[PDB]
């Protein structure tokens, strides 16, 4: 069928079942090998000669499909990865100029929007999530006065929304990277985070707001957040995640901390109790 | 630093006169806030609002906040472009990158002090780089304080005039608000006794709040036909009281959304990105919401919601009840406590009715005669199995602190009323099945029931020859005893016990131990 | 119910002996009788569709149960027994009310005119 149709992806999905199966007939291929069905090969003829192709881009669907097919591969993945990956960075592309003096950002500047988004698969997905933060990982620990592409960014917030990741997301991302992030002492990546969490999700669980409200307080205390910007970005965050808590689950939430009530309030800061 | 500040500058505008001075005055707050960008508007108006002033130097600080607000042209020339130049849908677009350079371009900001820092007659210059900016400017930055100096304003009496020129002039700022409509209830339902009434500043406050986001999503998002047609024009004295099908329309509509419906009366959305995660909680919060904006006081609003089951009433069909039962009860849980109220005056009018007290023409099971699911047959006999069912309801959906209220109730009131056997029957089967939640939340709550309990039966068999049920009776005291209460109530139930008729001493023996 | 359903051109004398054989079979005092058979035949009225079933519901409710009950009385303290049974029946207000929003009309008022007139 045609590809411009998401819903053709799902038409492609059975035949990537099939190239999976026969992943594992990798190893131990002397063992219960399975032949092609009969229908199946017309389409699997097209996309080998696709993967031969070497013009590949989000105007039709085939980057997706290659992906949805090879996630399990550590050489077919790895064209159509990095094919998404420099288009969504910018990898030295332009030095585009951001507000206010000092700020230096790629040229990339268009996300992947929410049909593609939608279009890949759970695999895809987490490769395409540890690509990126050990990448931004990397540029924390190099010290680079660069800041990072805007499509990455925006991309960024998309790729938290999905529920079914919280294992390798919000949960790994406050447990590791702010931590890490912090410790690298860059305050450009840890401003951009710190941005994001306030303007650019909607649902997020309480005890991981308490946790980020905490990791808060603990950056705004210490760490001298004298600099202008910081105390903004700290001051709004905390009036913003503060006055957003729900009626009914502040005393189950509330009740866990209440050994040391110290961590989940400012001592400095009046207006935030 | 900015509180100590804000403070004194109210104690001053306290004694400043007024005329040019005040004019003046603003004229040059306005300049150290934005000509010079000393401190962010939002931090010193949060510093102004949360003083704790008594008198007239609450309206005083009030007014200075007015006065910074909308006087100041150069404040306004910013939110308009930014809401015309912008929509809150960021997910569906992939231009919002340069749309945000063009705004920052049209006005820019300066964190550092750099307006005061031009200022200075020696040349000055700021060589701090900044950081990465995305997502920030100062009317995100201020919105939040925006909310609370509206709850501020409608702490006060006297100053419903700034509020309405406020929202008049400032609506827009709405447009990018993530939660409006959980504020909204949230501002209703807490501020209720100061706006009970003010029926007019409660009306544009609403109106304002829809209308500014009456563009971006579609057509019947919040509030109802009837509502936006009638009710939204001006008042003329006559305010629109409905009829019954206005609250049956409402109903309906949560009952088709929450029963699962292909077309919806709701448009559906992605709730991935939107506040509700569910389209029977957005449904909730908005049929609350509109209903608790009207200009009719409490008591006629719960009274017509509770007659829409009550009396005969065609567009509710049969064999579907249970679900309009369970409509009303989650509707009448989330409203404030006038609202839901008056299901005790119902209790107390239907106890007091001449068919339980006079007319026992029915000498069979009155077990029977209060089953609901009898209405499978037709045998709804008069209000007392359609008021059993909405108070199992209602009382289902509610939270242990509404549940608290019931003891005194049941122990100031209906104990001076009860006098045959049938009443004792009906207040036994309302109050029987919470026993479990209550012992589970609130044990002193159980013995209030239970010592209750014994003196009605007490009062009951003073005043009456004899019982004919004491058999049930006297199995329902056991399995309390046995499950419920354990041997807690002990040393109140000898004295009632030890008055009673012989027969029922002989049947209640091993209650004492 | 079955024999306004069906039958409603057969012989009220197979009908009167039928009920007063089931209620010989099982003791049944006569005010719950009486107030059985109204509120069957109501029930049954409010239950049918449009059309002549409908008119022909009607006419069997309003027209040929007194001929029954005046034969219960023939071949029978009747009367007190009809008043308490009514009384029962009054106490029903819902059910009443459909059948009264149904036919567009007070029918308690013609049935009460209706049984008085056969005394």
């Amino acid at each position: 069928p045609d590809i411009n149709k998401p819903q053709s992806t799902h038409a492609f999905a059975m035949t990537c079942i099939w190239i999976h199966l026969n992943r594992k007939a990798q190893n131990d291929n002397s063992k219960l090998q399975i032949p092609i069905p009969h229908s199946l090969r017309l389409h699997h003829e097209f996309l080998q000669q696709s993967l031969r192709n070497k013009s590949l881009q989000m105007n039709d669907y085939k980057i997706a499909l290659l992906c949805n097919a090879y996630s399990t591969n550590s050489e077919c993945f790895t064209l159509p990865m990095g094919a998404l990956v420099e288009t969504i960075y910018g990898n030295g592309i332009m030095r585009i100029p951001l507000p206010g003096t000092n700020c230096m950002a790629s040229g990339s500047i268009t996300p992947l929007p929410m049909n593609l988004l939608d279009s890949l698969t759970v695999h895809a997905k987490m490769s395409l999530i540890h690509s990126i933060a050990t990448r931004v990982i990397k540029l924390a620990h190099a010290k680079s006065s660069v800041a990072l592409a805007p499509a990455l960014v925006e991309t960024y917030s998309r790729l938290l929304v999905y529920m079914e990741i919280e294992s390798l997301g919000i949960k790994g991302f406050i447990s590791q990277l702010l931590p890490t992030v912090f410790k690298s002492h860059a305050w450009g990546i840890l401003h951009t985070l710190l941005e994001m969490f306030s303007y650019r999700m909607h649902h997020i669980q309480p005890h991981y707001r308490v946790q980020l409200l905490s990791h808060l307080h603990t950056l705004a205390a210490v760490a001298q957040t004298n600099q202008n910007q910081l105390h903004l970005c700290v001051e709004s965050t905390a009036l913003r995640l503060i006055t957003a808590l729900g009626s009914s689950e502040v005393q189950p939430q509330f009740t866990r901390f209440l050994s040391d009530p110290k961590t989940v309030l400012s001592a400095e800061s009046e207006e935030l109790n | 630093h900015v509180r100590t500040f804000a403070d004194f500058l109210v104690y001053e505008f306290s004694t400043s006169a007024g005329g040019q001075q005040l004019n003046k005055c603003i004229e040059i707050l306005n300049d150290m806030v934005w000509k010079y960008n000393i401190v962010t508007l939002d931090r010193l108006i949060l510093c102004l609002a949360m003083r704790s002033h008594e008198g007239n130097e609450a309206q005083v600080c009030y007014f200075i906040i007015q006065l910074l607000l909308l006087k100041p042209n150069d404040f306004r020339n910013r939110v308009s472009d930014f809401v015309k130049e912008n929509s809150p849908e960021h997910w569906l677009q992939n231009d919002w990158h340069t749309k945000h350079m063009n705004y920052h371009k049209k006005y820019p900001e300066k964190l550092y002090f750099e307006g005061l820092a031009e200022q200075v007659d020696p040349p000055v210059q700021i060589q701090s780089p900044y950081l990465p900016i995305y997502f920030g400017n100062v009317c995100l930055r201020f919105l939040p304080v925006f909310d609370i100096v509206i709850h501020r304003f409608l702490e006060l009496l006297p100053v419903s005039k700034s509020l309405e020129t406020l929202l008049d002039h400032l609506g827009g700022l709405y447009k990018f608000h993530d939660r409006p409509v959980t504020y909204l209830y949230n501002t209703l339902h807490y501020y209720e006794m100061h706006l009970r009434d003010r029926a007019f500043l409660k009306r544009k406050l609403v109106h304002a709040i829809i209308g500014s986001l009456k563009d971006n999503r579609p057509q019947g998002w919040c509030l109802s036909d009837t509502y936006l047609k009638c009710a939204m024009n001006a008042r003329e004295e006559n305010p629109w009281v409905p009829d019954d099908t206005y609250y049956c329309r409402l109903i309906g509509r949560l009952v088709d959304t929450m029963a699962g419906k292909s077309p919806g009366p709701f448009p559906n959305c992605d709730w991935r990105f939107n506040e509700f995660p569910n389209p029977a909680a957005h449904a909730l919060h908005v049929t609350c919401v509109e209903l608790m904006a009207l200009a009719v006081s409490g008591k006629e609003v719960g009274n017509a919601l509770l007659n829409v089951v009550l009396k005969s009433q065609p567009l509710v069909p049969r064999e579907n009840i249970t679900a309009w039962m369970n409509a009303i009860g989650l509707i009448i849980t989330a409203l404030p406590e006038p609202y839901w109220i008056v299901l005790h005056d119902r209790i107390v009018s239907v106890i007091s009715s001449p068919s339980l007290t006079s007319e026992t023409e029915w000498v069979g099971y009155p077990f029977r005669l209060f089953d609901f699911t009898a209405c499978h047959q037709s045998y709804s006999e008069m209000s007392c199995s359609y008021t059993l069912a909405l108070a199992h309801a209602v009382w289902h959906h509610s939270s242990i602190g509404q549940l608290s209220l019931i003891p005194k109730f049941l122990t100031e009131v209906l104990l001076p009323i009860v006098k045959t056997e049938f009443q004792l029957l009906y207040v036994y089967h309302l109050v029987g099945p919470f026993l479990q939640r209550f012992q589970q939340e609130r044990t002193r709550c159980m013995i209030e029931i239970g010592v209750a309990f014994y003196d009605m039966l007490l009062n009951v068999d003073q005043c009456s020859t004899h019982l004919n049920y004491m058999d049930p009776i006297c199995d329902f005291l056991y399995h309390m005893k046995y499950m419920f209460t354990g041997d807690s109530v002990k040393e109140q139930v000898e004295k009632i016990i030890c008055n009673l008729k012989p027969a029922l001493k002989l049947r209640l023996r091993f209650i004492t131990h | 119910l079955l024999e306004g359903t069906m039958n409603l051109t057969g012989e009220t004398q197979s009908l009167v002996e039928q009920l007063t054989m089931v209620k010989r079979m099982q003791h049944i005092p006569t005010p719950l009788f009486v107030l059985e058979i109204w509120k069957a035949c109501f029930v049954g009225l409010i239950e049918s569709p449009e059309g002549t079933e409908e008119l022909k519901w009607t006419a069997f409710t309003f027209l040929k149960i007194p001929q029954v009950l005046v034969k219960l009385k023939k071949y029978s303290d009747f009367t007190e027994d009809v008043n308490c049974a009514f009384e029962f029946l009054l106490k029903l207000t819902p059910l009443l009310d459909k059948a009264d929003q149904r036919c567009n009309c007070d029918c308690t008022n013609f049935l009460l005119q209706e049984c008085g007139k056969q005394g």
